């Protein structure tokens, strides 16, 4: 019944977002399965045209999905792209909200590289969370993809490499759970903030929960005042207690970066790679979920 | 090598047994006829070739119901320019099987047609209903006598019937073409225009593709043999149109042998330079040969060439058995690594005991026959 | 749109049939000879042959048989043409007036039918009750012989045996009985059938089906007192009379296939047998019953198509490949052996495989030099206008191509000979021949059983003496295809250029060939240059100081360098195999065996070829010629001629790359070569002169006319057809109609010069009937038209 781009028939809803929903679609000419992000024209929070533009710039990177078609069909804006596997949050749930140090470290390697690529293309993601990291399908089943570029912002000019100005008085962009301390203070986000958010994501897989997770308040404005103050009252050493020193080294490095300063991605990958070696682990792509399916 | 080559020809993925017709309709040679065209058919049909169709649109369904009551014959245009719907030639298609279904409150008609007669398009007229009719001229099939018929000595007439195949063919050529010494040319030249010799040269290449014997499977009539081979040659539309324009079986057989020898590589049509497979990987998984037309669930027809190995292809998704044209095999969409154009599907066995365990089905529309080294393209005869 | 005139310069000389009987009188012994469209009538005298009558027919004689039914004073003649015209003819003379009157006639073709592999077989019953014909497979056509069958009505009997090799009517049968050799999956068998005229079917034959030899090809019905039939194969000669079976396997007959016979004695005691190589044998039957069979090699004759015993040891040898002969046998005179002595020789130019026009003597009047015959019969023939004066040069091998080289005062001839494989490893010749008997010889430098091997050669033949000055032998498995004599580039020298192909039995298409440049100078042959190409060089033409060669489907232009080497200028890859190559100015005519005609133009400013026009009408094409810039003459299947035309003026680009078929004609001959030239001494009503040579040794001429001349002669034809008596009552329009088995179209764009010329031979009252719109005014027109040949 609902065909987009002249050849992609919608099968069923497989997700959602600020813009609208994500559907499983089938190419009626050959059986190919794709994902179709659908957004109402006259939607409260539009991002699909912006995402379509941002996927043009990011095309070529590994772990960056391929876009088939962007256009309109009825009263919707349509983004047709690669059908990817489950998110890290889906896999975390599947693994009973528990990941081994081997999974966290194999994931960490790919997550630094995925953010790094976006940064080489002059953009910051601003919504680093387990839900935006998805494993691929078939051939790409051990390849992790960073998706959802609706909050992505340019941090520097492509030719001059001039960094964006330092601002304060900014309302928080993205989820409060993995937001950096400076993003909470209203300070303008840059490369360092994507990296710091990644540290929270890893600590969240390490400890079932985060110290500021179970903090309830009536309104969202009150919900953040607690998270922000809990993040600031929690020393990195307290958050990372009982875990390898590398996790604290990672968060301390990121929080130590200057606004316009480039993260040393090699250093951060090396911290985890040297730890992985020390723990006598191999990069055999046997994750925790791989095992539950065995 | 144990699948059951009789399976793809049955088109079992289409469902329940269709209603069958026994009658046959043939138009007089050189006669002018007005025949309807099916709007979404994009294939270049060869006489004797099976064409399955799934018709969804009310206008298409209605047109077929009318044909099933009249002569059951529609015109299949060989499009020179598919975009502007340009055609100079084409082939008639006779419906021999049909099934009407009321799937999801909508009337759907599944059809099996066969290529009958070649034609020259004289006029194309789209009517006030949106359905178009073709004013056509039926192209005759040129049958020539033996090249020696006009050059044989009457005393050697009783030697023209003849009783290690190489030694046999050597004696065939010496006796059949003895009277070539009354002409300007040698025996070996006449052999190059001899139906039986040309068909035996083709059979040698067809045996390289399938282990079924000539004895039964392959026709004895040069016309039928030449059309059967033309239907399963993986060539582009420009070459297939030229092949369809041939009226003599001798010229058709010669032209096929030349394509079979020249075009050893098969590239992506969009890339033109990206190699997908070679003729050495071509094999028959169907009685028809290595390539046949199949219809998908939404009525898209693909002439699918079965090959053992293919390169420069990425697999999209996971395997599926849903609407599989080769029962017992699951399909996975295969795209070109460079341009991401759909090339075909990889077929993987569902049972461990099955052979082959894997192969590729490539859609003819996506491929481009290539001459190795550096040269253009030409089809002699 | 063309307006052409085709006339015979030389009538066919090849013999396809000969019969003896009492046709002219019940007292006279006759020799009737068929030379395709010609029938010759002779009285057999003690001295030789007395020419009595010579007639022409509007058909190709396929069957020619004499028969004497009940009540008839003398023999009648049954004739079946290749267009299925059947007729019964009678000789009638009153004083000096001779006339071949038509007793019965009719067309026996079927609207459905696969014309048989073994061709047309025409047999007449010994009691003259019927004519049996095997025209199509799975059918036997029967013409009942009655006085009330003037239309020659016939019926077909279904024949379960689809592959009939040979069939004869048996002698001593109460009912007409056919005896035949057939082939089925099991092999070759001999079967008999009775023929019911009442039931119009076959009944069980007098004797059972016998399993015969794998190569049994010939059936001979023995007359009374012996009866039965003789069956001849490759190794054996067997006799069958039912229960009686006598077999012989003479080693003398193993060398070559026996392909013709003739009865000597009326009771069938002796028979003459001829093989494919000219050997003449005597088959003897020792006698109520047959005691034994014997074969005797008598000697050598020309390769016989047909044999006929006349009387007093004299035998007429009908030849297609060589000269016909009258030979004397000395079968008796037992102190001396059995030997064949040639009494007379009769010129046969056929087959003419190639020819060239040379102004050898008069320096005004042209002479024709042909490549005639095949095998031991191979020769050169020098044809001049006197009747036609013909000089013969025996080669004893097959001449294939010929070109004249004025500078060196010689001809270049490509020839071939058969050699047999050795026990020692090599090949041995069968006889000395021109290529093994040259005064000087040379061989190409090589690289890297009893089976026949073809050896190819270039002969240098002196234009005065016709002596083989030099013979150059090509490589083993090298087939010489094309020959040219020309000057190239800025080189003052004239060369002989040979285009070849390497032929191996395992390879279907030639992947190798050579272009060899030779120089014949200071009485010596040298190899100047050699280019190795990736295919067969089918044709070559000198093209404006360059060499245009066709290598398979490619047309390549070579330049001759100052380093005396061929340098590729340009190539043109064709949709067709470039078999035929012709050039006029910067225009090139490329054709194939299947009548694919292509026109190309050399673009000197681009240095490449451009296609001008094409025409693809699948039919077998044996020859092609450029008449002028706009017209192309070809020879195509079922002995036809055609003319194609271009229209360089046309408003549309589809029209100007299309060749219009403007002329169609059933010649009745198979053309091998078209040649621009004239044999006559160089305000005329004709334009141009294209001579042609045929398989039957016929030489014709094609010339162009004006619309006025064409329209006049066309009306004149329709008038002549109403007054001229056609032997067998065959219509001229039917005869000249373009013919193939699939189509028959009336002739267009061609005037039958032979018909026009026959106005001069018709009587004065008949001449006046034609000119009834003044007969002497028409005689002037016709005499002017005879002057072109
Ligand atoms: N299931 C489904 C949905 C939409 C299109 C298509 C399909 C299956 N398929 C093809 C795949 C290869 C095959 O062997 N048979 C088919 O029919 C399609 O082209
Ligand atoms: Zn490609």
């Amino acid at each position: 019944e609902f065909i987009v781009g002249g050849k992609y028939k919608l099968v069923r809803k497989i997700g959602s977002g600020s813009f609208g929903d994500i559907y499983l679609a089938i190419n009626i000419t050959n059986g190919e399965e794709v994902a179709v992000k659908l957004e109402s024209q006259k939607a409260r929070h539009p991002q699909l045209l912006y995402e379509s533009k941002l996927y043009k710039i990011l095309q070529g990177g590994v772990g960056i999905p391929h876009i088939r078609w962007y256009g309109q069909e009825k009263d919707y804006n349509v983004l047709v792209m690669d059908l990817l596997g489950p998110s890290l949050e889906d896999l975390f749930n599947f693994c009973s909200r528990r990941f081994t140090m081997k999974t966290v470290l194999m994931l960490a390697d790919q997550m630094i590289s995925r953010i790094e690529y976006v940064h080489t293309k002059n953009f910051i993601h601003r919504d680093i969370k387990p839900d935006n990291f998805l494993m691929g399908i078939g051939r790409h089943c051990n390849k992790l993809f960073l998706i959802d570029f609706g909050l992505a912002k340019k941090y520097r000019d492509n030719r001059t490499r001039q960094h964006i100005p330092y601002r304060e008085d900014k309302n928080l962009t993205g989820t409060a759970r993995y937001a950096s301390i400076n993003a909470h203070l209203g300070i303008e986000q840059s490369r360092r903030d994507d990296m710091e958010s990644l540290g929270y994501v890893l600590m969240y897989f390490n400890r079932t929960s985060l110290p500021w997770q179970g903090l309830k308040a009536a309104t969202k404005k009150q919900k953040y005042e607690k998270i922000s103050e809990k993040k600031m009252s929690t020393p990195v050493e307290v958050l990372c207690k009982g875990f390898p020193a590398e996790f604290a080294m990672y968060l301390n490095y990121c929080r130590g970066l200057r606004f316009e300063e480039a993260p040393d991605y090699m250093y951060l990958r090396q911290l985890f790679r040297i730890l992985f070696r020390t723990l006598n682990h191999q990069y055999d792509y046997t994750f925790d979920w791989t095992m539950l399916k065995q | 090598i144990n699948f059951d080559t009789s399976l793809p020809t049955s088109h079992t993925y289409l469902g329940a047994d269709m209603e069958e017709f026994h009658g046959r309709t043939l138009h007089d040679d050189d006669s002018c006829q007005v025949i309807p065209v099916l709007p979404q058919v994009m294939m270049i049909l060869i006489p004797g070739q099976t064409l399955p169709l799934q018709l969804f649109h009310p206008q298409e369904v209605s047109m077929v119901r009318n044909l099933i009551q009249k002569d059951r014959t529609f015109a299949v245009l060989a499009y020179s320019n598919v975009q502007e719907r340009e055609a100079q030639f084409g082939t008639t298609a006779e419906i021999y099987a049909y099934r009407e279904e009321q799937d999801f409150g909508i009337e759907i008609v599944k059809v099996k047609a066969i290529g009958r007669q070649r034609f020259k398009v004289l006029e194309l007229r789209t009517q006030s209903d949106g359905i178009q009719q073709a004013k056509v001229q039926i192209l005759p099939e040129c049958v020539l006598p033996s090249t020696m018929s006009a050059v044989q000595l009457e005393s050697l007439n009783k030697c023209q019937i003849f009783p290690c195949s190489y030694k046999w063919w050597q004696k065939y050529q010496k006796r059949k073409f003895h009277c070539a010494n009354l002409t300007s040319w040698p025996r070996w030249l006449y052999s190059l225009y001899d139906a039986e010799t040309l068909m035996d040269r083709i059979k040698k290449q067809l045996r390289e593709w399938d282990e079924n014997l000539k004895d039964d499977s392959l026709p004895s009539n040069p016309i039928d043999f030449s059309y059967r081979v033309a239907a399963c040659l993986p060539i582009d539309d420009v070459l297939r149109i030229q092949l369809l324009k041939i009226g003599s079986a001798i010229q058709r057989l010669r032209c096929e042998l030349d394509i079979m020898n020249k075009c050893t590589s098969l590239c992506c049509k969009q890339c033109q330079e990206t190699e997908i497979t070679t003729k050495n990987e071509i094999f028959s998984l169907s009685l028809c040969g290595p390539m046949a037309a199949y219809v998908n669930p939404h009525g898209y027809v693909h002439e699918t060439l079965t090959v053992y190995k293919a390169c420069n292809l990425n697999l999209i998704g996971r395997p599926s058995t849903e609407h599989s044209w080769f029962p017992g095999y699951a399909w996975t969409v295969a795209q070109c690594k460079i341009c991401a154009s759909h090339i075909g599907w990889k077929f993987t066995a569902t049972k461990k005991d099955m052979s082959p365990q894997k192969f590729w089905g490539l859609t003819r529309s996506a491929l481009l026959p290539t001459i190795p080294d550096t040269e253009d393209e030409i089809s002699p005869d | 749109m063309s307006y052409n005139y085709v006339v015979t310069a030389q009538k066919p000389t090849a013999v396809n049939g000969c019969v003896t009987g009492h046709f002219t009188s019940a007292e006279d012994l006759n020799l009737l000879i068929a030379k395709n469209t010609r029938l010759e009538i002779y009285v057999v005298t003690a001295e030789g042959l007395r020419p009595v009558k010579e007639v022409g027919m509007y058909g190709k004689i396929a069957v020619m048989e004499l028969f004497r039914p009940k009540g008839e004073s003398k023999d009648l003649l049954f004739i079946l043409t290749a267009k299925y015209n059947a007729c019964i003819l009678e000789y009638k003379q009153s004083g000096e007036s001779i006339d071949i009157i038509t007793r019965a006639h009719g067309n026996v073709q079927d609207r459905i039918g696969r014309p048989s592999e073994t061709g047309i077989i025409g047999i007449i019953d010994p009691e003259c009750r019927m004519i049996g014909l095997r025209l199509y497979d799975g059918l036997f056509k029967v013409i009942p012989l009655d006085r009330d069958n003037k239309e020659l009505k016939a019926f077909n009997i279904r024949l379960e045996e689809l592959h009939v090799i040979d069939v004869k009517f048996l002698y001593g049968c109460q009912a007409p009985t056919i005896c035949f050799v057939y082939q089925d999956p099991q092999g070759r068998h001999v079967k008999t059938y009775e023929v019911s005229l009442r039931e119009k079917e076959f009944n069980k034959g007098p004797w059972k089906q016998e399993n015969v030899e794998a190569e049994a090809s010939m059936v001979i019905a023995v007359p009374e007192p012996f009866g039965g039939a003789i069956i001849i194969g490759q190794e054996s000669i067997t006799y069958h009379n039912g229960d009686k079976y006598l077999a012989i396997a003479p080693p003398i007959i193993k060398q070559s296939t026996i392909v013709c016979h003739n009865r000597v004695d009326p009771n069938g005691s002796r028979y003459l047998l001829g093989d494919m190589e000219g050997r003449l044998f005597m088959l003897l039957l020792e006698k109520v019953t047959l005691k034994d069979l014997r074969v005797e090699l008598l000697g050598e004759t020309s390769i016989a198509e047909c044999l006929t015993y006349l009387d007093n040891g004299v035998v007429f040898v009908g030849s297609r490949l060589g000269d016909s002969q009258l030979v004397k046998l000395n079968v008796d005179s037992n102190e001396q052996g059995s030997y064949v002595v040639a009494m007379e020789t009769f010129t046969n130019l056929g087959p003419i495989v190639d020819m060239c026009v040379v102004d050898l003597e008069r320096q005004g009047q042209g002479q024709l030099v042909t490549c005639s015959g095949a095998f031991k019969e191979g020769s050169l023939r020098i044809i001049r206008n006197g009747k036609l004066h013909i000089r013969t040069v025996p080669l004893y091998e097959s001449p294939r191509k010929i070109c004249y080289q004025e500078v060196s005062q010689c001809f270049g001839v490509l020839s071939s000979r058969i050699e047999v494989q050795d026990t020692s490893g090599g090949t041995t010749a069968l006889r000395p021949s021109a290529s093994t008997q040259a005064l000087s010889s040379s061989v190409s430098s090589s690289k890297l059983f009893g089976e026949e091997v073809e050896v190819h050669n270039l002969l240098i033949i002196d234009q005065h003496t016709f002596e083989v000055l030099h013979a150059h032998q090509f490589l083993q498995n090298e087939y010489a295809l094309s020959l040219v004599s020309c000057k190239l580039g800025k080189d003052p020298n004239t060369y002989f250029i040979v285009g070849t192909a390497m032929v191996y039995p395992e390879e279907a298409e030639p992947k190798q060939g050579r272009i060899v440049v030779f120089q014949y100078s200071d009485g010596k042959l040298q190899t100047v240059a050699e280019k190795e190409v990736k295919g067969a060089v089918y044709s070559m033409v000198e093209f404006n100081g360059k060499l245009l060669a066709s290598i398979n489907s490619t047309v390549r232009l070579y330049e001759w360098t100052t380093e005396k080497e061929l340098r590729t200028e340009c190539n043109h890859y064709n949709n067709i195999m470039a078999l035929y190559l012709k050039t006029k100015g910067d225009f090139i005519l490329v054709g194939d065996l299947m009548r694919s005609v292509l026109l190309l133009a050399y673009k000197p400013m681009e240095g490449n070829f451009e296609e001008i026009a094409r025409d693809f009408n699948p039919n077998w094409m044996s020859a092609v010629e450029i008449l002028d810039d706009d017209n192309f003459l070809g020879a195509e299947n079922a002995f036809n001629l055609f003319v194609c035309q271009k229209d360089s003026a046309a408003t549309t680009d589809e029209e100007r790359q299309h060749l219009q078929e403007v002329g169609l004609f059933h010649l009745g001959e198979f053309v091998n070569v078209f040649c621009h030239g004239s044999l006559v001494m160089q305000s005329t009503p004709t334009q141009g002169s294209v001579l042609f040579g045929t398989v039957n040794g016929m030489i014709g001429l094609v010339t162009s006319l004006s619309e006025s001349w064409y329209n006049l002669l066309l009306d004149m034809q329709n008038r002549l057809n109403k007054v001229i008596k056609s032997v067998g009552k065959i219509e001229h329009s039917f005869w000249r109609s373009f013919h193939t088995e699939r189509k028959t179209e009336p002739a267009t764009g061609f005037i039958d010069g032979d018909l026009i010329e026959s106005f001069l031979d018709i009587s004065r009252p008949k001449m006046q009937e034609v000119v009834a719109n003044t007969a002497d005014d028409l005689i002037k027109v016709v005499e002017e038209l005879t002057r072109i040949h």
